[PDB]
């Protein structure tokens, strides 16, 4: 759920969440790293765990939409670079 | 004589196991294969003949060779399985025998159907208009008498040779325990 | 396991040959042959090839035909001509996989184990390499259950002996522009890449568009991996990966300025010597 | 666009003087591709007592104006003076005088010619003088060298039959007073029969004396090309008649070519190409561009594409900016 | 009746490639094969592919070993769609230029009894290089006279080696243009034979071996900046003539600087370029 750009839980949010004491989030948090289902990091002193990767899951027509319009960004961007190469070296390359 | 590039479709189906047809049917069909190929070889020393079955969807053996060792020996292990895809074998042979050797050929395919044919009447006589108009002749025979009658193949063999083209044939052979090599005598000879 | 596939210029050739044969004879829409090669430790080499009698219901997928009698008779002949080359895999030049392509290679296994498809595109409408190669690979699922034989792509590359490199060079006296500087590694890449990208790019929105429209039913692998993607953009607004960036740059460009500090010291020891040569000839003719 | 505006205003200024030039007048409107006004001003100065104006701007028209812009003025005037005029316009007064100076004014030295002819060793340079004796003599209708030399011309052979059979009607450049008979004396009927080389040479000489002026010519090239049966003849005939019709889009002769072209032979088809370049010559015709090129695209002989590369050029003749199109399509 | 001097060959890329290759793998021996093609017009004999036949031979010598074969394959390839039958035969001659011995011409002869216009090609292999390939195609001249008549100039436009006009050119045979006409798909896959993946074009080059690469060539400048120093301070005390042999055996730093400075310049610009590019396109 959380976006790309912050992926960065903390132990009080993940006791909250999952209802179990901040002890057992580190405990919690290994075991999910190491039977596979997350990658990531774990800083104590800070209180937090860097997540960086979670497993695929099977979506609906609406974030496929979404997962589409995301595409089109990205296009949009490819495009715009590749016409200021293109534009700004023609010169040399004809 | 006359060149022909004939191809053989023969039927390794299920019922291809009763015994009814002499030492079952599939040695029956061998024997008549066989007799037929030498036909061919015999009425012209250039003519051509192939294998195909009628398998579960189709298989090609031996495509047109002169030689008829190797369509024979490659008949063994035609153990049966499986129904038979009357269509689908006969558009296979249709290629097959349009990727001729020799232009100059004539165009033939010999069936043995030994099995119900399960296409309905309108892909038969579709499929027999365009063979009329590719110029290709097919000889069925009407073996194994699960229905021996004309189950959906008088229709098209007079469409194939309709207006008195007079050019395919449908023998239709009783249950009788007459080798199907002696029951044939129209197409080999009276062609 | 194939690791690569090295098809050479005479194999492409010889299959656009094929194709043009084929057409000139008319009513056939994709082409079928043999290729000859060998192995090198998990690292093919497609070498040459010859011609297959194929035809195939545009209708029906599975009203095909493909002599395999005159496959043995002209495999024959290769190797009576050149024993070293052994059936490696077949090819056609259909633009995209076909469905009888599974059973093609079912029945080109009885001559190759580990056969190789490669497809290769003699009108192709795009920017990229003009071979695509694959292995049929038993494919086991979790949900999808039934164990079906799928297509594996395997990286295809092109390479020449000399005697093909030195013919193909000869004959691409069609448009020459070596410009292996900047030149050149501004157009083969950068900007090719870039259209590439564009390309593959554009296909993933054609098919998530028939996906939400509903043309296509939904592929749990094809999104599942399309989340991996998604998941791999990097940030580049970290303050730590900004420094790292702006260093190398610093780096860079010093070595830059270096030289072009070199090449203007060069360019006016040019100059001072063009103009003792002028001075002096014009002292001497006066 | 200007270059005309302005051309306009100095024919206003011309117009209106004591004593308008009509001369410079009639050059302005050559310029401006108006054969209207040139009518009406020959119209104006016969019904005057200015027939020396008259025939003098006829004069200039015919020396210096498109066969098309001639015809109109033809056309125009049409629908005793009148048809003294006409025959100015129509060219014949213009091409016998012409050929009357080069008749009467033929200084050549035939020593050069002979010291060439003694140096010849090949048929290389047999040929490269047959065509040089051509160019000295076009137009002076003497075959001196060649009647002189005639057992030391038979040693050509083909081709070179074929060019020395045209260098005659190279050297009768405007002699249409009776070309049938003058070449039909030079290839007798039943006298050493069966060489097309030579009568395809002939076809090729009347369209050479012809050359942009043809009349009945062109109708019976026309006959000949249709009976014609070798592909040396034909391709003589393709070139004559495009000589012939170089200039007028007639529809009879294109389509004539054009099928003589699709017969898709080397020989025949590099004339044809270019004979249907010379025919429609100028005219920006959609189709004949259309046919050529896809021709040229379709096509498998050199000979051929060789042609009609020549032809095509020829058809774009004069348009400018016009040609854009064409010009980019066939240099990607 | 003519046999004119426009004539031409045309060699297909497939033909030439395949005749190439069989000759440089014997490099030794004059390998041999047949040339299928068709007889379009007096003007153009054009050749489409080309087939080596099983032959076997010493240095001196080759020949053919079966004509089942021949004929087994002009078969087998007219029922797979090449028609075309037999226009002359090729061999490759290893060194030796382009011409034709006295065996060769008795081949030709035959050839030429059978079809008329039968042609002969002789490719060798390691005399060309990656530019140019050494090739030509020959006829015989009968007892006679010239050989052929002259239409144009095409022809005359070749300049006969001296190795060919002393082994024979000329007057025992004729050499014929080669002409390499070719179709839109055969352009578009020689052009994109050397196109490579769109990924490579981006892919990035390691940060730590592109320092070590700068490291090592600045480092290298500076030594030719030593020795261009020394250099400059000569040139002035030098004989116009010396200074040509100046440069014979000794580094000269101007050249090399120059050399490093480009490829280093190229080497910063692209990885940059290619740098700022991912920033954008990459998210
Ligand atoms: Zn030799």
């Amino acid at each position: 759920t959380r976006p790309a750009n912050h992926r960065q839980l903390t132990f009080e949010e993940i006791a909250k969440s999952a209802k179990i004491t901040v002890n057992e989030v580190e405990l919690l948090v290994m075991k999910a790293l190491s039977v596979g289902l997350v990658k990531g990091s774990i800083d104590e002193v800070d209180k937090r765990v860097h997540m960086t990767w979670v497993q695929p899951r099977v979506l609906d027509l609406q974030q496929i939409k979404g997962m589409k319009d995301r595409l089109e960004f990205w296009c949009t961007d490819v495009k715009s670079m590749e016409m200021l190469v293109e534009h700004q070296a023609h010169d040399i390359l004809t | 004589m006359v060149l022909e590039s004939t191809m053989v479709c023969v039927d390794n189906s299920e019922y291809m196991r009763n015994g009814d047809f002499l030492p079952t049917r599939l040695q029956a069909q061998q024997d008549a294969v066989n007799i037929v190929c030498h036909s061919k070889t015999r009425s012209n020393p250039e003519n051509n003949v192939g294998l195909i079955t009628l398998a579960n969807d189709c298989e090609v053996l031996t495509t047109l060779t002169p030689d008829t060792g190797r369509i024979l020996s490659k008949l063994h292990t035609v153990q049966p399985k499986g129904k038979i895809t009357f269509c689908t074998g006969i558009r296979v042979a249709h290629l097959a025998l349009k990727h001729r050797q020799g232009k100059n050929h004539k165009m033939r395919i010999i069936a043995f159907v030994g099995s119900p044919v399960e296409d309905n009447e309108k892909d038969l006589v579709k499929l027999a208009k365009r063979l009329k108009k590719e110029k290709v002749n097919v000889d069925i025979i009407n073996f194994g008498e699960e229905e021996v009658n004309t189950e959906k193949l008088t229709a098209f063999v007079n469409t194939l040779n309709g207006k008195d083209g007079t050019g395919s044939h449908l023998v239709t052979v009783p249950p009788g325990p007459s080798l199907a090599d002696a029951l044939i005598s129209s197409p080999i000879l009276a062609g | 396991a194939v690791q690569k596939v090295v098809v050479h210029p005479l194999v492409l050739l010889s299959v656009v040959d094929h194709f043009n044969r084929i057409g000139k004879v008319g009513n056939q829409k994709r082409v079928v042959g043999v290729l000859l090669g060998s192995w090198q430790k998990k690292v093919l080499d497609v070498s040459n090839s010859f011609a297959v009698p194929f035809d195939e219901d545009d209708k029906d997928d599975s009203v095909w035909f493909l002599d395999h009698d005159y496959l043995e008779n002209m495999y024959g002949m290769f190797k009576k001509v050149n024993a070293r080359e052994r059936i490696v895999g077949w090819y056609h030049t259909g633009p995209k996989l076909h469905k009888n392509d599974i059973a093609i290679n079912e029945l080109m296994k009885r001559y190759c184990p580990n056969s190789v498809l490669v497809i290769i595109d003699v009108k192709p409408k795009d920017l990229g390499l003009p071979t695509e190669a694959y292995i049929s690979v038993e494919e086991v699922h979790d949900d999808g259950t039934p164990t079906s034989k799928t297509f594996e792509h395997v990286t295809s590359e092109i390479g020449a002996e000399e005697a093909e490199e030195v013919g193909v060079e000869h004959l691409l006296r069609d448009i020459k522009d070596t410009t292996v500087g900047t030149l050149s590694q501004r157009i083969t890449n950068q900007v090719h890449g870039l259209k590439g990208l564009n390309s593959k790019l554009l296909d993933i929105r054609s098919y998530l568009e028939k996906v939400a429209t509903g043309k296509l039913p939904i592929n749990h692998q094809i999104i599942y991996q399309l989340q991996d993607v998604f998941n791999l953009l990097p940030d580049v607004s970290l303050q730590e990966f900004v420094k790292a960036f702006y260093l190398k740059t610093n780096d860079q460009m010093v070595v830059v300025y270096l030289a072009s500090l070199i090449r203007s010291v060069v360019a006016l020891h040019n100059l001072i010597n063009n103009k003792i040569a002028n001075r002096d000839a014009e002292k001497k003719e006066g | 666009q200007f270059r005309n505006k302005v051309l306009r205003v100095l024919v206003k200024i011309y117009m209106n003087l004591e004593k308008p030039d009509f001369i410079n007048v009639c050059q302005c409107l050559i310029f401006l591709d108006d054969p209207q006004a040139v009518s009406d001003i020959l119209e104006k100065l016969v019904k005057e007592d200015n027939l020396l104006m008259a025939y003098q701007i006829c004069f200039d028209l015919y020396e210096s104006a498109s066969q098309q812009f001639l015809s109109s003025v033809i056309q125009n005037l049409r629908t005793d003076q009148t048809l003294k005029m006409i025959k100015i316009l129509s060219g014949e007064m213009a091409i016998e005088l012409h050929l009357q100076f080069l008749i009467r004014n033929n200084n050549t030295d035939l020593m050069i010619l002979k010291n060439t002819k003694d140096a010849v060793r090949n048929s290389v340079c047999h040929t490269a003088t047959v065509i040089a004796n051509s160019f000295m003599h076009c137009g002076t209708t003497s075959d001196q060298f060649l009647r002189d030399n005639l057992e030391w011309l038979a040693r050509a052979t083909n081709w070179a039959k074929f060019t020395a059979t045209a260098s005659l009607g190279v050297i009768h450049k405007g002699h249409e007073k009776e070309a049938l008979q003058l070449m039909a004396t030079y290839l007798p009927k039943d006298t050493s029969p069966g060489s097309a080389y030579q009568e395809g040479g002939g076809l090729y000489a009347l369209g050479l004396i012809h050359a942009n002026h043809g009349g009945d010519i062109i109708d019976y090239l026309l006959n000949q090309l249709k009976n014609a049966s070798n592909d040396i003849v034909r391709h003589g005939g393709s070139l004559g008649l495009g000589l012939a019709a170089m200039g007028t889009a007639r529809q009879d002769v294109y389509d004539l070519l054009k099928t003589n072209l699709y017969q898709d032979d080397a020989v025949t088809g590099e004339a044809a190409g270019l004979a249907l370049g010379l025919v429609m010559l100028g005219s920006k015709n959609a189709q004949a561009i259309e046919d050529m090129v896809g021709y040229a695209q379709e096509t498998q002989h050199e000979k051929i594409l060789r042609g009609l590369a020549v032809g095509i050029a020829l058809v774009m003749y004069g348009r400018m900016e016009e040609a854009d199109a064409l010009i980019e399509s066939l240099c990607r | 009746p003519a046999v004119d001097t426009a004539e031409q060959v045309y060699i297909s890329s497939l033909a030439l490639l395949k005749m190439l290759k069989h000759g440089r793998a014997g490099v030794p021996m004059e390998v041999m094969g047949l040339m299928l093609g068709e007889f379009v017009d007096d003007y153009t004999v054009r050749v489409i592919d080309v087939f080596a036949m099983p032959q076997s031979g010493t240095g001196v010598s080759v020949e053919a070993v079966d004509p089942v074969f021949q004929a087994k394959m002009l078969d087998m390839l007219k029922q797979t769609g090449r028609p075309e039958m037999v226009v002359g035969w090729y061999h490759s001659h290893p060194g030796f230029g382009c011409w034709l011995s006295g065996v060769d011409i008795n081949t030709q002869q035959s050839f030429e009894a059978l079809s008329e216009r039968a042609v002969a090609v002789v490719v060798d292999p390691i005399q060309s290089v990656k530019g140019k390939v050494v090739i030509d195609a020959f006829r015989l001249i009968n007892a006679n006279h010239e050989p052929r008549q002259t239409t144009s100039n095409l022809g005359h436009l070749n300049k006969p080696s001296i190795q060919a006009l002393i082994h024979g050119l000329n007057r025992h045979y004729y050499s014929i243009t080669i002409n390499y006409r070719k179709n839109e798909l055969e352009q578009k896959m020689l052009l994109n034979l050397h196109k490579k993946s769109w990924m490579e074009g981006l892919t990035l080059q390691d940060y730590s071996e592109h320092c070590k690469h700068n490291e090592s060539v600045v480092k290298e400048m500076l030594e030719l900046a030593k020795n261009y120093n020394k250099a400059v301070e000569e040139e002035d005390k030098m004989t116009p003539e010396q200074l040509a042999i100046k440069n014979v055996g000794k580094q000269d730093p101007k050249r090399h600087l120059e050399e490093h400075v480009d490829v280093l310049m190229t080497s910063n610009i692209v990885q940059c370029l290619a740098a700022m590019l991912d920033t954008v396109v990459f998210k």
